[PDB]
């Protein structure tokens, strides 16, 4: 719910007859962008002056009904315009389609007996907002009939808050996009489209996006000449022929690489991805050393943990595995990570900024950088003093000096590994790498007021927060537009410690984001997520939403993040309140749920689905042994206990559940979607009975319509 | 030397209805043991 | 093209017009043939000869396209598939970088390069959209489909607007019911 | 005598907004080239 002052409470009690306007702010398509006019409109009467901004009344006709769920969707708005304006009919007509994606702010407002708008929004002491978002359509109907009075309605279609989640905002491999060049016409040149003005000057993901597939020819110091180390059986013998040092020859290595530009994801756990080579090379003389560079996730990432050279992890996963090949240390109960090699016998631990790991294996020798992402992080420090000495062959076959590999190529925000591989006789080419990587560091806020970044964390409404406030990757929602008090409240509210099982069931602990074997750590939900940023902003935040059940709306203009939980204070609504209608439906026989198929990755095998599936033999029992399975997303759990509980309080939760649809007067203004609701009706037999609000439209005239939600006793997350 | 006798394919139905196990764990990722999956001993 | 007849003739018809957006409509017993293509002489049409009603509508929202998927063969690759994808990247930045594909029959289609000029052209005639629907009477009688009209309006700014017709309806009382489609600015292939 | 050494794939996404050019081509059929498919050079 969001709460209003005071006095908005008492005036709206005491008065019966409220004069509501409606402000409308709408943004005309010009030139100069900087210079954005805006048009102000009002249905009041009379011209209303809010804040030195002049809102002209007439021109508007009406206006739709606001209208949200507890389910993410974009909702749509529609309000009309006097078709018989000039202005309005040519800006239409001429200029309808400009309009598109331009915004629209809509605010509903009070006016006091003198006037003056009444401070309902305790965070401005102004009006409650309405509505936000962007035009997303036209429409003029001129109806003309002879022998009468004719019609001219305009007619503009709108998109909600939520319509901004359709972009997808994820940096790219490409040189051109990362820097913030401009769209290449003809020739190159520089523009102000970089996320960070640092950007322009990292010039880390050149050579990411091409294909060099030649017939190079390299000088191998080698078998041409010089001592070789033959001896003849017979004492006086020798071999005359010199080779086996280092002189030129001639050897023709026919090379393909084959750099893409994909989209780098973003890791919130200890979860395995695979790499996005950015830059491939060989040395100049000696074909079989290559260096690749691999992007991994982005921003400030806690290390990693292994790395997997195609499909065989560097890290036996138990004592069984070790007699297959060769590894170092187990994963399945001291579940140490990739750097035990720097330290040998040590704790587990992540890896190290900036520092070497020599990965020595059947096969061939492999040394890896570990470049955890950073905001001001230095150039790869190998490859400048390799470009320094144009070491790699296909700087000197380019003709590039010295700035092959400059300083200057600091990849920033990007957690990236640089790779050197000996290619032998056993080893004969580059394997695909991937690595278990974990996750972003992610801001914690204590409700205090101190925060804590220092870590990544599992639980996901700091997942989804930190997700929906970087404008880099994610969705540019400032910190100011979110309740902390509240997503607070609900992060403890899915930290609730679960004593369905314990620690010491979970062996491959340090791989599933258990960052201590012993300190408490069963938490309620626990998400590893991997966010594609290929998909929709959208897509990613449902996803999140979908793991945990939990809701986001925008009423008011506060981004609201809420989770179906019990109570102790509801808000009590009487049956005399409502507008007297009411309808009380049942649903449990459509949503009776007793199994759901479980497909998750787990650690303990080499990272792979297992179709698991959980039901519930009483409730199967009950529904006559007929199976009915609700789809359940286990994609960002990696904890099968965890997904067991969650799935277990779904099929719970899934066994009682009515829709109650009626009505409130303004009296109730502020009813977010997932709220409380203590409706007592004396007649049914009710008093105080527990429901949550699932459906909220606004109306014009002040009509809060509604659609309650009925569950089962202790079905919530909260209590049993 | 060793011989090998090899006979069916592991359900990984799990009824959740009865409290959570470690044999779950055990069963599910293929461990050597007596048992179905809502009852399994790991050796 | 290769028409393989085991498939209906009207299916056969149907993928050899979608190659290059033309369209047949037999009204008055005539198989007349036509594509989208710009005419320097429309039929004129003014609102007063128009009945009353009138219905614009903007459907620019829902068909905006900024990438195509194209499954051309390939004669040099031994005439197997290349799945080839066209994208605007102007396009795709005006829709916040979201991908919008438009299923476009690339068959029979084996130059690489006329390929893409279709992709391209399509993409950029799928930008400006509206829908702009009247009733005609009887006068207009022979209003083929995808015929040129130059819509005039004094209320809006329309003087001999172009149009494109794309529903014609013909009653027994006379009254023609008529949809035409608005396009943006030189977006057709007969135009510059 | 003859070594390869390979890695990743051909990027078949091609931008139609900037003009046509003989190195998409060269890049879309597999020719020996250095460049992306807006910018290949095909030697």
């Amino acid at each position: 719910m969001k709460k209003i002052l005071d006095s908005a409470k008492n005036y709206l009690n005491t008065h019966d007859k409220l004069k509501t306007a409606c402000l409308i702010a709408l943004e005309l398509p010009s030139s100069s962008g900087s210079a954005a006019t805006y048009i102000y409109l009002t249905d009041y009467f009379r011209d209303v002056t809010y804040n030195g901004i002049l809102y002209r009344s007439g021109k508007v006709k009406s206006i739709s009904s606001h209208k949200q769920n507890r389910q993410l969707s974009i909702g749509s708005l529609s309000f009309t315009i006097t078709g018989t304006a000039e202005d309005e009919v040519l800006k239409l007509v001429q200029n309808g389609v400009s309009f598109l994606d331009r915004g629209i702010t809509i605010h509903q407002a009070i006016i006091n007996e003198e006037g003056n708008i009444l401070p309902v929004d305790p965070d401005t002491d102004g009006p409650l907002l309405f509505f936000r978002g962007r035009i997303t359509g036209g429409g003029i109907k001129d109806n003309v009939n002879t022998s009468g009075i004719g019609t001219s309605v305009i007619t503009w279609n709108c998109s909600n808050q939520f319509y901004d989640f359709d972009r997808v905002n994820g940096r790219y491999t490409d040189d051109a996009s990362h820097r913030g060049l401009e769209v290449v016409n003809g020739t190159l040149q520089p523009s102000n489209g970089a996320k960070r003005p640092e950007y322009q000057e990292d010039y880390g993901f050149f050579h990411s996006n091409k294909s060099t597939t030649i017939l190079a020819k390299y000088q191998v110091k080698e078998e041409r000449y010089k001592l070789q180390s033959k001896k003849k059986l017979f004492g006086l013998s020798r071999s005359y022929s010199l080779k086996k040092y280092y002189e030129t020859v001639t050897k023709e290595v026919d090379l393909d690489f084959n750099l893409a530009a994909k989209f780098i994801p973003v890791v919130y756990g200890v979860q395995k991805i695979p790499g996005i080579p950015i830059f491939a090379d060989t040395e100049l003389n000696n074909p079989n050393i290559v260096y690749v560079v691999y992007a991994f996730a982005e921003g400030e990432i806690d290390g990693f943990l292994d790395f997997y050279i195609g499909d065989s992890p560097m890290i036996c996963f138990d004592e069984t595995d070790s007699d297959t090949r060769t590894c170092f240390g187990r994963k399945k109960i001291v579940g140490d990570t990739m750097h035990r090699l720097a330290a040998g016998t040590s704790t587990s631990q992540p890896s190290v900024h900036g520092q070497e790991y020599k990965y020595n294996d059947g096969n061939g020798d492999i040394r890896i950088w570990t470049f955890h992402g950073k905001p001001d992080q230095t150039a790869a420090q190998v490859l400048v003093d390799i470009a320094k000495k144009k070491g790699f062959y296909l700087q000197n076959q380019n003709g590039n000096g010295p700035e092959y590999w400059d300083s200057r190529y600091k990849l920033l925000d990007t957690a990236y590994a640089i790779v050197r591989f000996t290619i032998n006789e056993n080893r004969t080419e580059i394997p695909e790498i991937s690595a278990e990587v974990q996750g972003k560091k992610v801001k914690v806020y204590n409700s205090d007021g101190t925060i804590k970044a220092d870590k990544t964390s599992l639980n996901g409404i700091w997942q989804l927060m930190d997700y929906l406030t970087s404008d880099r990757y994610g969705a540019d929602i400032t910190l100011d537009q979110f309740p902390l008090q509240k997503v607070i409240s609900e992060a403890k509210i899915l930290d609730i410690i679960d004593e369905s099982y314990q620690t010491s069931w979970q062996p491959y602990w340090r791989y599933v984001g258990w960052n201590d074997p012993l300190s408490e750590n069963r938490q309620i939900v626990q998400l590893n997520t991997i966010l594609d940023t290929s998909e929709s902003v959208f897509k990613n935040v449902q996803g999140i939403l979908e793991s945990f059940g939990g809701a986001i709306n925008n009423l008011s203009g506060e981004y609201r993040i809420t989770v179906e939980k019990y109570s102790t204070n509801p808000l009590r609504i009487n049956f005399l309140d409502t507008y007297g209608d009411l309808d009380l439906s049942d649903t449990t026989g459509r949503n009776k749920f007793n199994s759901v198929q479980a497909s998750l990755v787990d650690p303990a095998l080499s990272w792979k689905t297992n179709s698991i599936t959980f039901y519930n033999s009483k409730f199967k029992e009950q529904d006559k042994g007929l199976d009915k399975k609700l789809q359940l997303s286990f994609a960002n759990i990696t904890n099968y206990y965890t997904a067991r509980s969650y799935a277990d309080r779904e099929l719970k939760k899934s066994r009682y559940s009515r829709t109650l649809s009626f009505s409130v007067p303004y009296k109730f203004i502020g009813i977010e979607p997932n709220d409380p609701i203590a409706f007592t009706y004396e007649r049914y037999g009710w008093k105080d009975k527990f429901f949550l609000v699932d459906e909220v439209e606004n109306t014009r005239d002040g009509k809060i319509n509604l659609v309650l939600q009925e569950y089962g006793e202790d079905v919530f997350i909260n209590s049993e | 030397t060793t011989q090998y006798l090899t006979l069916g394919e592991r359900q990984k139905n799990v009824d959740v209805s009865m409290q959570a196990s470690s044999g779950e764990l055990s069963y599910l990722r293929g461990d050597k043991g007596i048992g179905n999956a809502n009852s399994f001993v790991p050796r």
